[PDB]
């Protein structure tokens, strides 16, 4: 960005925050901790609707635009602090981060797959499911140095693309042109500043439950910094906005290189029509039930009640909440005690292939390790694996050979049918997992 | 004039440095309060415990330290060094005066004194600890989970300068032997030093690494939040001051950890890493009154609000939550036997036995829930890890609480040590030449499935249940089947009321036992007392009467009715 | 060197020193406190004298028996027999040079829940140099010997019958053991020794102990 672009961006954002976005900055100033990173969520669509060039400059240089946004946020916070009758009642916050949310809905910015090499350097959103989380961490990110001739204290940054590694410069960035190349490091000599930014690596994966995602979903690493850490756990449905970048390590004498496309996050969000309207007008009901039941499973003779009961299974349901705050389920349960070879298995399998967000199994072929939870371990590290009753959360779980299971596979099914939940207590993994699902057994 | 200057500061002594002001401030504070501490203990242990309320007392003793809170919070490594040098100066002046008095009727060597400040406020919870706390002095309170072994640690190393002969005490970062780059005197920069490992400036102390987990509300703050943990480094006198399971308050500095652990996968490795340098550690070891004034049935029915029936099962669960009297005569070393009753749930599938164990671990202040399929011997017993450390298991994590074991009929030898824990309140360890006994004062509630499914037949409990008599004789209650307010009430009763057994309650037990004998294990009577005392703690009564005994007898009658069929 | 073996009781004189290796490019440091040896050596009183004068005997037996296990009703013979178990014994040597034992053996065939287990456990906690177990809870791997291995290296691990050398070994659920756990106990009760022959570890181990079973 040249001077004109930066000037227009700064002016537009300054006007927008001088007009609106006042109570958020007021609440940020009203907080007690002064050394904390405070986010400012801003709708990108309404911001780009106020000026034409701001969107172009954001899509062209996202990092510098976000830096200018942070600077203007600091200026606006100071302005709002100076406008109070008692400025001493609050405290100024210098660690302000502008977090972009609500991008214009389009396939070029809103993604359901992992971004490729074409999208490197672009700011976009990726929707997925969290399959892995790491601990919360602390370490340095900037290093102070001093010149041997002018005693000017400057700072160098850590290269994010090289896993935050520092390179020694050879030029004095002082206001006076120094020809000195001898500099001294002051990072480990003392602890005068507390310059250290939060860091966490999470792993997201494409949701196979979605229509655009194929059979094999892909994974991606997302880097959360500052207040973005401790904002999600393993199993959450996230819509992460951020910049697609490349982190690499080169070849050495005995070490091989490794390049990786990662997502530096900026904000986290935890999650024919005319024909259907005409079909709904004709249904508004007995003739419509005959059409749905015949179209649900046409490969079967008779069995009007089974086709109807399955219709209610795929139909229901909606959760409720009673006076005790207890969650009252919605999802159905249908049992098919039919002689083998009558076609009940042909129902459940076609019904599982016809339905998006659907799972199935064949009883003893998948025990409780494949129905509920499994503590996948490796060294002193573990995670939670989802089973048939869990992967069907907000979906359908079909189980043929339902009586061929052991009494402990049934006990696990007993809990999923009675609580919408499954208790986890394997190895060092203890938790309560939500399994809001319907179960179609045979 | 400042003997021991190099024991606290690596700089060269200069009367123009700003250190002298704070040093003399703390020296005045210590001279005015020299009678409040034990100088002998300070000299022996090499440390001093100062109350933070004494520094912020405000007046004349703290006249020269008006901003002690801010300077200690923002610059702890400097303020503590000044305080230690000041107390060392006070002690050496007093001892030099004593030595002069002895000589009249003078080399006094006072060792390093660790300035330790306790009872620091405000208290900072672990979840609000970010990166910006680096270099700050904060206090935390939490439960100890891991306690490593004591190891030597060389903090400082003495270096003699070959130019001027000055000896400096260069500190090591993480124990890394580094060489100084310049002589501390502003005169010569020889840049060539010889190591003096036998010199007293070369500081080497005991070191221990403990792990602290935050006090998490098992239901309120468990809405997707994981209990955060952090590492603390104890040194010198702070070593071996807590065992895994204690709730300790640790005040200290936040410093960057550099090992770095792992690896892998996938993936708890973190290069970026934090820890706490511990400066001091303290180890402890109205709505209630409306509830005390149908109390039994109200707490009983409020344990699991989603389990229908099982009124007697919930009745025994409340008794196990409160628990009997840990009647340990500390002046006589009379063992308390056991005051924590155990519960067995014999029932068919579909009854909700797992849900009862969940509610057992949820309403209890220290609950540990375990499934009976993915079972390991280290999952319940103490875990040995050698390079050795002993890691608390489910039977040790449940100390002073309740541990739930679901489907224990599916557990093999990974379950037999639970029998030793229910009886000895301890865990036996014998692996890799390490023999020890670890505490396990826990209450075990368990549930299992019968042998041949539905067992409404002519067989009894010891025949229909997938379990032998080695564990059936250890349970105080056997039931045959074919939130935050009660949590505070149970926690308050376990801390405030210590029950006793009266004479009227015994007479009821004597009559029932004699009538049971005329029909012709001893632990059955032990259950009658342990549950009756538990009922007295439930009613917040120091003495259980005949009404509590009759209720306990009727509960035991239901247990003996489902049995002996 | 060659002055001791694994399992000996040593009193080592010497100098406490520190051996260390510093940090490198990819190697971490390690400091260790070791003992550079210089010589190896292989291994209320007035009240007790007054208690001994009053005992010098039937009234003294009643006091010891009541004080041994006061948590039990009656069973005067069991309290007395346990007293002899903790008491004995002294080794001897016959004309054939055979070591003649001293340590006692008491069997308690009592109905479950009569308190026999309360005896042995309190007696094992009251006595210094004492061990205990509960039968099938500790098989022959935890009673005699176990060849702990790692690569082409191994050592000898001591069991209940070995750790009680010059001490007491208590075993509840004594008949719940397998015939091979009893065979190992048969040797410890008949020879003061336990034969070692696991993996590449073959030796003869001394297990001079008393066994209090139930
Ligand atoms: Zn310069
Ligand atoms: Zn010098």
């Amino acid at each position: 960005m040249n001077s004109d672009q930066v000037t227009l961006v700064g002016q537009v954002f300054e006007s927008y925050v001088s007009e609106y976005h006042k109570n958020d900055i007021l609440l940020i100033l009203k907080e007690r901790d002064e050394d904390a990173h405070y986010p400012v969520v801003v709708n990108a669509m309404t911001l780009f609707e106020t000026n034409m060039e701001i969107g172009e400059y954001f899509n062209m240089f996202p990092s510098e635009v976000l830096t200018i946004f942070d600077s203007a946020l600091r200026r606006s916070a100071l302005t709002i602090l100076q406008s109070l009758s008692q400025p001493e009642a609050v405290s100024m916050k210098q660690n302000l981060h502008a977090r972009i949310s609500g991008l214009p809905v389009c396939p070029e910015l809103v993604r359901e797959h992992i971004p490729k090499t074409k999208d490197v350097g672009h700011f976009l959103s990726v929707t997925g499911t969290v399959i892995r989380t790491s601990l919360v961490k602390v370490l340095e990110f900037e290093r102070d140095y001093m010149c041997n001739k002018c005693k000017h204290v400057f700072v160098i940054k850590a290269d994010f693309e090289q896993y935050y590694t520092f390179c020694r410069p050879s030029s004095c960035p002082s206001l006076e042109s120094c020809d000195s190349s001898k500099f001294t490091c002051l990072s480990g000599l003392s602890s005068s500043p507390t310059r250290c930014r939060d860091y966490q690596e999470i792993k997201i994966q494409e949701q196979v439950q979605r229509l655009s995602v194929g059979s094999i979903p892909r994974s991606m690493k997302v880097i959360l910094e500052d207040d973005l850490v401790d904002s999600c756990k393993s199993g959450d449905d996230l819509t992460i906005y951020g910049i697609v970048m490349q982190r690499w390590k080169p070849f050495q004498q005995d070490v091989r290189c490794e390049v990786e496309i990662v997502l530096k996050a900026n904000y986290i969000q935890v999650n024919v029509q005319k024909e259907f309207e005409d079909f709904w007008e004709y249904y508004k009901p007995f003739a419509g039930r005959n059409v749905i039941l015949a179209s649900l499973c046409p490969q079967v003779f008779g069995m009007y009640l089974v086709k109807l009961a399955v219709a209610m299974v795929l139909a229901g349901g909606i959760q409720r909440t009673d006076a005790t705050g207890t969650r009252v389920r919605g999802e159905s349960h249908l049992l098919l005690v039919g002689d083998p070879g009558t076609g009940k298995s042909q129902f459940l399998k076609y019904a599982a292939k016809i339905t998006p967000r659907s799972v199935l199994t064949t009883g003893i072929g998948s025990t409780s390790a494949g129905l509920t939870v499994t503590a996948v371990k490796d060294s002193g590290e573990w995670n939670l694996e989802a089973g048939a009753l869990v992967l069907a959360d907000a979906g359908l779980c079909c189980i043929d050979e339902f009586n061929s299971l052991k009494e402990h596979d049934r006990t696990s099914i007993h809990e999923a049918m009675e609580q919408q939940t499954i208790s986890v207590a394997k190895a060092g993994l203890v938790c309560k997992l939500n399994t809001r699902t319907t179960i179609l057994a045979a | 004039p400042y003997k021991g200057w190099k024991l606290y500061f690596s700089e060269v002594y200069s009367d123009s440095s700003p250190l002298i002001e704070k040093i003399q401030a703390f020296e005045k504070f210590f001279t005015r309060h020299i009678d409040l501490y034990d100088k002998d203990e300070i000299e022996r242990k090499g440390s001093i415990l100062v109350d933070f309320k004494e520094l912020t007392e405000g007046g004349e003793v703290t006249n020269l330290i008006p901003d002690i809170a801010t300077e200690l919070r923002d610059a702890p490594e400097k303020t503590l060094a000044c305080m230690g040098l000041a107390i060392h100066q006070v002690l050496t002046k007093d001892l030099e005066r004593h030595a002069a008095e002895l000589q009249a009727q003078t080399m006094v060597n006072v060792p390093h004194i660790h300035a330790r400040v306790y009872n620091y406020e405000p208290l900072t919870q672990l979840k609000n600890v970010r990166a910006n706390y680096y270099g700050k002095y904060i206090a935390l309170r939490g439960t100890v989970v891991r306690v490593s072994n004591i190891k030597p640690l060389c903090t400082k190393m003495a270096f003699l300068c070959a130019a001027c002969g000055e000896i400096q005490s260069f500190p090591l970062p993480d124990g890394k032997y580094s060489l100084p780059t310049k002589c501390p005197v502003p005169v010569c920069r020889g840049r060539s030093f010889t190591a003096l490992r036998s010199s007293p400036l070369t500081v080497t102390m005991d070191w221990q690494s403990i792990k602290i987990q935050e006090l998490m509300s098992d239901d309120q703050r468990e809405a997707g939040r994981i209990p955060r943990t952090i590492e603390c480094e104890l040194v010198h006198d702070l070593v071996d001051s807590c065992v895994p399971g204690d709730t300790v308050t640790i005040t200290g500095i936040v410093k960057v950890s550099n090992a770095e652990e792992g690896s892998r996968n996938k993936n708890d490795k973190c290069m970026f890493l934090l820890y706490i340098e511990a400066n001091s550690i303290s180890n402890s070891k109205y709505a209630i009154q409306e509830i005390q004034a149908n109390l039994f049935k109200l707490i009983v029915n409020s344990l699991c609000p989603v389990i229908f029936g099982h009124e007697l099962v919930k009745a025994g669960l409340a008794l196990a939550l409160f628990g009997g009297s840990q009647k340990y005569a500390d002046d006589k070393n009379r063992i308390p036997i056991r005051g924590d009753p155990h519960i067995l749930v014999v029932g068919d599938p579909g009854l909700g036995k797992s849900q009862m164990l969940q509610a057992a671990c949820n309403v209890a202040p220290r609950g540990v829930y375990v499934c009976g399929n993915t079972t390991t011997t280290s999952g319940l017993t103490v875990t040995l890890s050698k390079d050795f450390a002993l890691e608390a298991g489910a039977l040790v994590l449940g100390d002073q609480g309740i541990c739930g074991i679901d489907e224990f009929d599916k557990m093999g030898n990974q379950h037999q040590a639970l029998l030793e824990a229910m009886e000895q309140q301890s865990i036996s360890l014998a692996k890799a030449g390490v023999v020890c006994s670890l505490p396990a004062r826990t209450s075990i509630i368990a549930a299992a499935n019968p042998v041949g499914g539905h067992y409404n037949k002519a067989k009894t409990v010891s025949e229909n249940l997938k379990m032998g008599s080695a564990l059936l004789s250890r349970f105080d209650l056997v039931f045959i089947l074919l939130h935050q307010l009660l949590r505070k009430y149970i926690g308050y009763a376990r801390q405030y009321v210590y029950p006793r057994l009266s004479t009227e309650a015994a007479r009821v037990l004597q009559d029932f036992y004699l009538e049971l004998r005329k029909q012709s294990t001893t632990r059955q009577l032990e259950s009658l007392i342990r549950l009756t005392e538990a009922r007295a703690r439930l009613e917040l009564r120091e003495e259980a009467t005949k009404e509590d005994a009759e209720d306990i007898v009727e509960i035991m009658k239901y247990s003996m009715l489902g049995t002996y069929s």
